[PDB]
């Protein structure tokens, strides 16, 4: 119940938020951007994934 | 068959710990899970914790 | 304050004649005693008062190097003209919160029946907040400034508190600087 | 009053550039202080050429 | 505690008097063995301090005299004599502890405490019911004047009965106390032993609570 | 007090009889931690009597549930009082209003899984301030009984126990008042008469080598139940009418 | 061997019954108190601390 | 009078043991204070030469534990700690006499003699029971006015009986008192020793109390 | 660690 609300809050999205449409080189700098406070947890973005 | 009786009266002083059930007036029970250090509580803008 | 000892009182669940509070309320009034011990590491104060009126912390017979920063902190109340309270308050120095049970479990020494055991909340800092405003420098406009608002019992000087905190942090970071 | 100086126990080099550093024991509530202060500095202030 | 101070020097006399009085000991500081003997014959003393370099006769003579009338009290011999042969001489003469001049005060007060605690704390327990006394530590029974003579088994019974003065002792307790750890013959061994004891302490002193053993009457 | 109540707390507190309500008006004459002497007004005073009401507050006393029924004067010396005014709080009242618990800063938010499924995450400033600390008075009883092997005795001398445990018992074998005991400590020394104990040949050899035959008196002393600490605050001795009272009685 | 055997038969450690002094005296064919002496010697040396330390501890349980 | 000397250094131990055995006391030696406690538990000792330089725990706690365990035996300290405060601390802990190294053997023996006398012989240097007169310090026994040739053992037995005048002494007490822990015989010896003591003194003096040892008659 | 240490060195005294 708490874990599912955490997953739902993190894997969601918004119209226009911090870091709207930048490209990231993978998941690791997605985490770096979120922690740095440069991009919001849920903001639409292009990321390369393998 | 009883010659004399001695009654001794201890007085324990019990403190909060993980497991002690607490509740409120609105039917919301709860079993205390962690005695969280003061510096880790979420704190307000004037540094007063919760 | 770590231990208290009142005359003719065996345990804290009792009372005294002429005293408006129970010995438990006296111990709770003593926990919040804000003293500053200059030189030593453990001192023993003495309080003696008789007569109608409030027994405040200004009535502790002061050692030379013991300062009570709030001398209006009402210890107790005496309601009888023949009443008298005499008590020997042990003040220690330490950090953190050490409950009495932890001590008595760590102490195998048998104290006399009559030495009441107060819980110890050593740490002087009560509340602390901070704001990161923007500083003014001739060219660097991206510099900040940190304003730390401390609220204390009056026993630690703010500058010395920050010096101790910076010292603790630097001592701890030595493991990472000189790594393995 | 020298507090608790820890002992670096594990240097798990998983790769040539990825590591796990385990460091115990610290005074209660210092794991977060040190970990977060480091994490912040490493993320947002280390110098490099890019 | 009562102190007999014997020394020649006036200043030293004053010093010791002051010291022990401040420690809370009644002091009688004099110089001559004649006065000392008079005081001993008048007042009961606990500890007695003596110097061998005494003006009249000699310290050892006074000591030996005290030995003769059996003055078995601590004699802290405070002297100037230093020869080890002299020290042995003093000790076997009857001296208990030896402090040469000069000494430190606390040393002397410590020795004093030790000696006093030694000669005291020597009590003997006594269970006296009516006219029957039992010096338990001494295994010595006294019916009035004549010290009663009892067999091993009979003494044990009397012991238990007097310890529980007036309390009916269940016959099982005695029956086990007699045969401590051994089996018991199926005969009325306890009864006949009680018979013999009754005759010694005066017939009809131990009662017979039918079923529930025996009881030594307090009166 | 509850910061938000329904106004019914005053009634539930005054009508339980857990507090001390004034019988008649007047001006407080003497307040103490254990009695309030109030000098009645002139008109409220019946003609023949002195006009002094004495309330003897009941200090720390066990409840049915092993909690503490304690009363605390809530007045001050020489101050007026009227009929019905609360003079002494009860176990769980505060200036006359019921107060079953305490109010504190709650924030509604999840915390790293420490409030999952009704769990509560409580700060440590709540434990330091001893605000949910409760006193639990407890009763322990030791009965001396007449057995077929003889009366049982309450005495300090207990076999197979050193002077360590006996340090807290007084001469008659009953703990001092104020003695801080912990699980396992002896509270009264009771020893029963014991009979022939059928031992094994090996114990026979053991006692015949070191020459140590066990006493004929077994110990059944009352001791604090395990896991319990506390402070002996009261000892009561009951004796028949016809048995000599030991020294502490 | 002899001390052990007589000691056992006397108190009974791991023996059928607890042969009394008379019985064990019969067993070794000595109609005297040699057995009593022997048992005294044995009991004596098992109080000697260097010989019995572990055993002494159970007594004062 | 068996004396326990628990001193660590082996050479010193052997020297002290031979000194006492020359004096007349049989004495046993122990090094580890744990072994000291066990030996003191099993047997009955009379004097303790306590050395504070123990390899297990310093003597002073051993003193405190025994004194809480009600050890009335005198203790003579043989140690090097000459600090005045420490000497006093030992005395107050329960050290009856305090000997500082470097000591002298004859001095040590004299101190011990004094101690033994004050405790057991109640301070007196002469036991007077009828025509028997015993100088314990001089090791001299006088039947009437003549002197007697007494073997070590018989002297020890007679000493003990006379000190506990009138009161029967346990068989085991005597057996320890004449027989050092190490050399314990297998047969009837205490009885033969008492027989020869009674032959050199007269059958009247030493009365026999079956089960509980012997007794010197005072009446 | 060397960065944080330096900032705190400025105010450790």
């Amino acid at each position: 119940q708490d874990v599912v609300l955490g997953l739902y809050y993190m894997t969601r999205d918004c119209v226009n938020a911090k870091g709207e449409g930048m490209v990231l080189t993978g998941p690791k700098e997605a985490e770096r951007l979120y922690r740095s406070g440069l991009a919001s947890l849920h903001a639409r973005v292009k990321v390369r994934i393998t | 068959g009883v010659l004399k009786i001695v009654k001794v009266y201890l007085a324990v002083k019990r403190r909060i710990q993980p497991g002690d059930k607490m509740a409120g007036r609105h039917g919301n029970k709860g079993v205390i899970s962690k005695i969280n250090p003061i510096e880790d509580m979420p704190y307000d803008e004037n540094g007063t914790p919760v | 304050v770590t231990e208290v000892e009142i005359d003719g009182v065996l345990h804290e669940y009792s009372t005294k004649e002429g005293v408006q509070e129970d010995i438990l309320e006296i111990l709770l009034n003593l926990k919040g005693l804000a003293v500053r011990v200059q030189g030593k590491d453990e001192v023993i104060l003495t309080l003696n008062k008789s007569g109608i009126g409030p027994v405040t912390a200004a009535d502790i017979t002061h050692d030379g190097d013991v300062e009570i920063v709030k001398p209006q902190h009402v210890i107790c109340h005496l309601t009888d003209e023949n009443a008298s309270i005499s008590m020997r308050i042990k003040v220690q120095r330490g950090r953190g919160y050490v409950p009495a049970s932890t001590r008595i479990h760590s102490e195998e020494d048998e104290r006399p029946i009559g030495r009441l055991l107060v819980d110890a909340c050593y740490s002087p800092v009560e509340r602390i907040a901070y704001n990161v405003e923007a500083a003014r420098v001739e060219q660097r406009t991206d510099l900040d400034k940190l304003v730390i608002e401390m609220e204390t019992n009056g026993t630690i000087d703010p500058e010395e508190a920050i010096r101790r905190a910076a010292t603790i942090l630097a001592e701890q970071l030595e493991a990472f600087v000189d790594l393995r | 009053t020298e507090f608790l100086k820890p002992r670096l126990v594990d240097i798990e080099q998983v790769s040539s550039t990825h590591a796990k550093v385990t460091l115990e024991p610290l005074e209660r509530g210092f794991g977060h202080t040190l970990g977060n202060a480091l994490r912040r500095i490493l993320l947002s202030s280390m110098p490099g050429c890019a | 505690m009562k102190i007999l101070v014997i020394e020649d020097d006036a200043l030293l006399l004053q010093g010791l008097i002051l010291a022990m009085q401040s420690e809370g000991y009644v002091c009688d500081g004099v110089s001559t063995a004649h006065e000392a003997a008079l005081s001993l014959a008048s007042n009961h003393y606990s500890l007695i301090v003596l110097d061998l370099g005494l003006p009249d006769e000699d310290g050892l003579h006074f000591l030996s005299r005290m030995r003769r009338e059996k003055m078995t009290q601590p004699v802290l011999i405070l002297t100037a004599r230093d020869t080890l042969e002299d020290r042995i001489s003093g000790l076997d003469t009857g001296a208990d502890d030896y402090l040469v001049k000069p000494f430190a005060l606390e040393e002397l007060n410590a020795r004093i405490r030790a000696l006093l605690r030694r000669h005291n704390n020597q009590g003997d327990n006594e269970i006296s019911v009516g006219n029957l006394r039992l010096n338990v530590t001494r295994r010595l029974v006294w019916l009035g004047e004549t010290a009663l003579d009892l067999t091993p088994k009979e003494y044990a019974l009397l012991s238990r009965l007097m310890m529980k003065a007036g309390s009916p002792v269940h016959r099982e307790i005695l029956y086990n106390d007699i045969y401590s750890g051994d089996n018991e013959p199926a005969t009325n061994t306890l009864e006949v032993h009680i018979h013999n004891l009754r005759e010694k302490i005066g017939k009809s002193r131990i009662r017979t609570v039918r079923g529930f053993g025996y009881m030594l009457a307090n009166n | 007090k509850p910061l938000v109540g329904t106004g019914m707390e005053r009634a539930v507190a005054v009508d339980s009889g857990v507090t001390a309500v004034a019988k008649r008006g007047g001006v407080v004459q003497y307040v103490d931690a254990s009695r309030i002497v109030i000098k009645v007004n002139e008109d409220e005073m019946y003609p023949g009597e002195a006009g002094i009401d004495i309330y003897n507050l009941t200090k720390y006393t066990r409840s049915n549930q092993n909690t503490c029924i304690n009363q605390m004067p809530c007045v001050s010396l020489g101050e007026p009082v009227e009929r019905g005014d609360v003079l002494a709080d009860g176990p769980s009242t505060d200036l006359g209003e019921l107060a079953l618990g305490q109010n504190m800063r709650v924030a509604f938010m999840p915390w790293n899984g420490y409030n999952f499924e009704d769990s509560i995450l409580v700060s440590e400033r709540v434990v330091q301030e001893d605000r949910f600390t409760t006193i639990h008075i407890q009763e322990l009883a030791c009965v001396s009984r007449d057995t077929k092997l003889g009366p049982e005795e309450i005495t300090a001398d207990i076999p197979n126990v050193g002077e360590a445990a006996l340090s807290k018992l007084d001469e008659s074998g009953i703990v001092y008042i104020g003695a801080e005991v912990t699980g396992g400590d002896i509270l009264v020394g009771k020893v029963t008469p014991k009979g022939e104990t059928q031992l094994t040949p090996e114990e026979k050899l053991l006692r015949a080598i070191f020459g140590e035959k066990a006493s004929d008196v077994k110990d059944s002393s009352l001791r604090v139940p395990n896991g319990v600490s506390g402070t002996v605050i009261d000892v009561q001795v009951f004796t028949r009418d016809g048995v000599e009272k030991d020294k502490r009685a | 061997a002899r001390e052990a055997k007589v000691l056992r038969m006397r108190f009974g450690i791991d023996m059928n019954t607890d042969y009394t002094l008379e019985e064990v005296g019969k067993q070794f064919d000595v109609t005297r108190e040699r057995i009593r002496q022997i048992e005294a010697k044995a009991l004596r040396k098992l109080r000697h601390p260097s010989r019995s330390e572990v055993l002494r501890s159970f007594l004062d349980d």
